[PDB]
RNA sequence: UUUUUUUUUU
RNA sequence: CUCCUCGAAGACAGUGUCAAGCGGGGAGUUUGACUGGGGCGGUACAUCUAUCAAAUCGUAACGUAGGUGUCCUAAGGCGAGCUCAGAGAGGACGGAAACCUCUCGUAGAGCAAAAGGGCAAAAGCUUGCUUGAUCUUGACUUUCAGUACGAGUACAGACCGCGAAAGCGUGGCCUAUCGAUCCUUUUAAUCCUGAUUGUUUCAGGUAAGAGGUGUCAGAAAAGUUACCACAGGGAUAACUGGCUUGUGGCAGCCAAGCGUCCAUAGCGACGUUGCUUUUUGAUCCUUCGAUGUCGGCUCUUCCUAUCAUUGCGAAGCAGAAUUCGCCAAGCGUUGGAUUGUUCACCCACUAAUAGGGAACGUGAGCUGGGUUUAGACCGUCGUGAGACAGGUUAGUUUUACCCUACUG
RNA sequence: GACAUUGUGAAGAGUCAGACUCU
RNA sequence: ACUGAUUUCUGCCCAGUGCUCUGAAUGUUAAAUCGUAGUAAUUCGAGUAAGCGCGGGUAAACGGCGGGAGUAACUAUGACUC
RNA sequence: ACCAUCUAGUAGCUGGUUCCUUCCGAAGUUUCCCUCAGGAUAGCUGGAUCUCAGGCAGUUAUAUUCGGUAAAGCUAAUGAUU
RNA sequence: ACGUUUCCGACCCGUCUUGAAACACGGAUUGCGGAGUGCUUGUCUACUGCGAGUCAAAGGGUGUUAAAACCUUGCGGCGAA
RNA sequence: GCCUCGAUAGCUCAGUUGGGAGAGCGUACGACUGAAGAUCGUAAGGUCACCAGUUCGAUCCUGGUUCGGGGCACCA
């Protein structure tokens, strides 16, 4: 037979993310000094809807 | 089938003569690993190829030719006998009876 | 589509074609298949014949 | 697909494969545990 | 432990 | 100050090689033959008996009735003695049937099995002793190509068994009861070889057996296709045509009876003689480099075994009416509901609502409702792909300007 | 699963006669 | 993966085939390893993982979900019984 | 899918297989084969000739034999049957 | 004589086939092309040379009408067990 | 039509190589009960479907006959 759509999927054609608009990936800051000894204050900028 | 234990007959080996003989059925004996044969076969098996040669698959014997060995008593020498096609062999069972009840 | 069909509608007029050959006249010769012991015998008695 | 087929739309075989299944056959419910509607606390 | 029924009128 | 950039795991994981398990995810291949088409069924595939079989032998069909893949240390060999099946007549318990006795008893019994041959101081029954069911080579018969296997025959050489002996004995009284190459395995020689010389293991050889091919002269082998393909086949099926006519339809002869009495007005059982190809079967002759395969519509012509009408004869013919029969196809034999239907059934009229042929008339005349590709649904069946004269829905109907015929 | 990559220490048990094997 | 808006429901069966969970389980298991015999090839034996086999679960997993007799004040039927 | 090559792929199957005269002239039968549209095998046939110059014959006669079909029989065995 | 007319005869060839004029297939007409071959290996047969021998290989020598012809083999093939 | 399966007390079902015919319900008898039913103790019961054969003896093993039941009966 021919291969099914599960096996197709993983060569990552036309079944690749949507992710023209993206806002970025959620990620909280590099472990470093600040946040080991201390902490860090930042203004929350911006709340925004990720596509 | 019943067939004696003993049994007097003609000696092929040195005494050329009729002698007692130890009767006893022959059995097939291991097959060896160094004879030709097999080594041929486990070498052409090794590899690949699969199966190369048939494997029998339609048995329709449902007996075989029994082989009494008899062994001379006088030079051991051994000569093999086989007898007709049976379902049941015995040898030396009980011997058959006359005008005795069920 | 049968194709058992044995005859033997043209099979004498084959073997007559060429003539049903009898027996050669030299087969009452041969001591093929004789006694054993009786052939022994005749060739004991011709080995020992006197010519003259 | 290994579901396809048939005078009737069937299955004809398990829906549970194994987890070692090859690529082509791992379709269904893998590996599972249990089937059916969950009776309880799951 | 087990333990079902009793035709109608008088 | 510290040559661990900060954490987690850590000689485990991962990696390389080998080994085992799973592995229609994928690959390759197979999925016997015969066969009154194939399939299903069966084995008529190796095979023995009687018959077919037509008085040598031989002789076929999925012809007829049966049998074979076993069984036997005796049910082989041999010596001896005896006679079987059955009948009659007698004898406590004893009876139709227990055992004993005497007569008769050509085999009417038995001989492992199927059938057929054969057998009476035996080939049968009882019993003694035995292993010739042993070793060896040739010749021959059967099948037959005069190949092989299997089976058997008559000898020859050895060693034995029984018998007093002549004699008999190589398995079974005879006709069936079975197996090549290669490989494995066993037995045999105080054997041959391993080629640098030797010894011992090991291995390989010469000879005879066993392990099996039952499709039995002997490949290692599951399905489906309606998504299908190729080479062919009228050697072979489905539609027409051809032969046959069991079946279907129609018509006769004798009369036992029905018909109030009366076999023949009208019928006619038990029997029996024919006719027809508008039924369905049997066959496989033509057609598979194709004869477009149901029904209806439309339109001709033909046949009658005559429904109606014309002319008549006979009635269980006093008359609307009705029945039988003769000469008779000139002329008619309709409108509809249901169903794709041919058939079928009903409603109504009618003089009548007769039966049939023409490639089951008629698709380059139509239609396409059914059947009969590919899509799809249900029931049953199948593990599955899929199957189903089971039901259901949708599914391309090409070409005449040629010859003839016909119309002008 | 085995072998190699695979190094450095402890505790227990078992083999031995300081070694090996395992956990 | 199956089913296929909403509404109302989704019964019984884990025997079979699957899938899955525990493993003490010497039941069965390859290579490797170890021991015995032999002068050696080699022979014999022991361990020997996963799997299989034992046990449990699971059907909105594949699927499946019966027969025969008698019986009621007319008959018929059969609530009932075997 | 398409293009080239392996590739003049194999075919027990279908089709074709090109001058004249003369002479001879068949078979569809046996056995074995996964054999039944095919092969091998014997038979039938042609050619080359060679060795010789009376023993043969799809015919009769004589002599001797084999058979269990037609007819016959069941008042003879077996099996029916008035 | 491939002209005309008379009398008799006269179905279209090839092919598979038990059976073809067939309502079996190929063939509208003409020209040209078009199909048992090459080689290796066997066997029999015919002819030629020599004959218990025969043929000689690769090679060498020679050859200028020099890819030819001519000469040449302790040994090789077949045969002689 | 073909291929299988079965036939056993009044009903439903076992049964052995072939040497017994059984299990349950039903029927009959006695007991307990005022009486019936349950309960207790006893008894009798089958065409081994029919036939022929095989052996010492067959319901059984083999063959045939009758009845019932199941599956297939496909192309076009
Ligand atoms: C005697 C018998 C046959 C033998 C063997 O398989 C026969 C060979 C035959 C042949 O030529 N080639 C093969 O590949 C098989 C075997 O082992 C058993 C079945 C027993």
């Amino acid at each position: 037979g021919r291969r099914i759509r599960i096996q197709r999927k993983g060569a990552g054609g036309i079944f690749k993310s949507h992710n023209k608009h993206r806002k970025g990936a959620s990620k909280l800051r590099p472990l470093d000094y600040a946040e080991r000894h201390g902490y860090i204050k930042g203004l929350v900028k911006d709340i925004i809807h990720d596509p | 089938v019943n067939v004696p234990k003993a049994r007097r007959t003609f000696c092929d080996g040195k005494c050329r003569k009729h002698t007692n003989h130890k009767v006893t059925q022959y059995k097939k004996g291991k097959e060896s690993k160094f004879a030709q044969g097999r080594r041929r076969y486990d070498r052409k098996q090794s590899g690949f190829g699969g199966q190369t040669k048939p494997i029998f698959r339609k048995k329709a014997k449902t007996t075989k030719k029994i082989v009494l060995r008899m062994e001379c008593t006088e030079c051991k020498h051994k000569k093999q006998l086989p007898i007709k096609r049976c379902k049941h062999f015995e040898l030396g069972g009980q011997k058959k009876s006359r005008g005795q009840v069920i | 589509a049968k194709s058992k069909n044995h005859t033997n509608h043209n099979q004498n007029k084959k073997a007559h074609r060429n003539g049903i050959t009898k027996p050669k006249k030299h087969i009452f010769l041969s001591m093929k298949g004789v006694d054993a012991k009786f052939i022994k015998n005749l060739r004991f008695s011709r080995k020992n014949n006197k010519r003259q | 697909h290994p579901h396809g087929g048939g005078n009737h739309q069937h299955i004809g075989h398990p829906s549970t494969v194994r987890r070692d299944a090859s690529a082509g056959k791992k379709v269904g419910l893998i590996a599972a545990r249990r089937t059916g509607r969950i009776r309880g606390g799951k």
